[PDB]
């Protein structure tokens, strides 16, 4: 009864656990509402960034690896036009990697930034 | 000789076998000298920070406060294996913690607060804000 008598147990819909040892920095939702519900997740097991997807329906779990230095943070970009999503990565080094959201072979660095990049955010003000 | 050893894994082993014993002190005293024998080996470094010897040597340290020997050792050592990784972002509460506890508690050893200042002097050649902490 003490263990039913928990809103915990009431409203805790999901729980998934990722595989053996694994040690992830950053997340951020793919959330366009109508796309495709799943996770973007940035491995630091070690020290060589991995970019991992993790479908929610499915809880299937696929990792990357394409940055020199750990993944620092993540952001998702969706640009209205043309139906653009892009996903930006931060790394320990200090790149700044850009792959998109649907295609997986559109890889493009930018500037390399004076050192560690410690956040992506992304927001509107109108302009993105 | 040394390329060769290397490649035989010797630091996978000795760090293993200091970490996963965490009784019996003279086999942590032999793996400290040997890690301290290691580090000055053209291509230690990079393979020692891979396979996370600090922890081992930070946990070392924390479960032996009394020892001379192994302080000693272990306050030489964690200057020598250092990276900007360990203290990224500012964050080394740990490392300060032991440093000075360990300074305090073996105030008159002269070698002991001369290994461990330099080992401070080094850590904050890297970052500055390790002072604060």
């Amino acid at each position: 009864f003490d263990i039913l008598n928990s809103a915990e147990l009431v409203c805790l819909t999901r729980r998934i656990l990722l595989p053996k040892n694994v040690i992830v920095e950053c997340m951020v939702a793919t959330h366009h509402n109508s796309r495709n519900a799943s996770i973007w997740l940035g491995c630091g097991h070690t020290d060589r960034g991995q970019l991992s997807f993790l479908d929610l329906n499915t809880e299937g779990y696929t990792s990357e690896e394409v940055a020199d230095s750990r993944i620092l943070c993540l952001a998702l970009v969706h640009l209205p036009v043309e139906k653009e999503s892009w996903i930006v990565s931060g790394t320990q080094s200090g790149t700044l990697l850009v792959i998109n959201t649907e295609d997986g072979k559109k890889r493009h660095t930018l500037e390399k930034m004076t050192d560690s990049v410690t956040c992506l955010y992304c927001n509107s003000f109108q302009k993105n | 000789v040394k390329k060769q050893c290397f490649k035989n894994d010797i630091h996978k082993l000795v760090l293993a076998a200091l970490n996963r014993f965490i009784g019996n002190p003279g086999i942590q005293k032999c793996g400290l000298k040997v890690i301290s024998s290691i580090v000055h080996f053209p291509d230690a470094l990079e393979m020692l920070s891979l396979e996370g010897a600090m922890d081992s040597v930070l946990h070392t340290l924390q479960m032996y406060p009394d020892d001379q020997e192994i302080q000693c050792l272990g306050l030489s050592l964690i200057g020598y294996l250092i990276t900007k990784k360990n203290v990224f972002i500012g964050t080394g509460h740990l490392l300060a913690k032991i440093l000075v506890s360990s300074l305090y508690r073996f105030k008159d050893v002269a070698e002991i607060q001369t290994k461990g200042f330099q080992t401070i002097l080094a850590i904050l050649k890297l970052s500055a804000s390790f002072s604060k902490l």
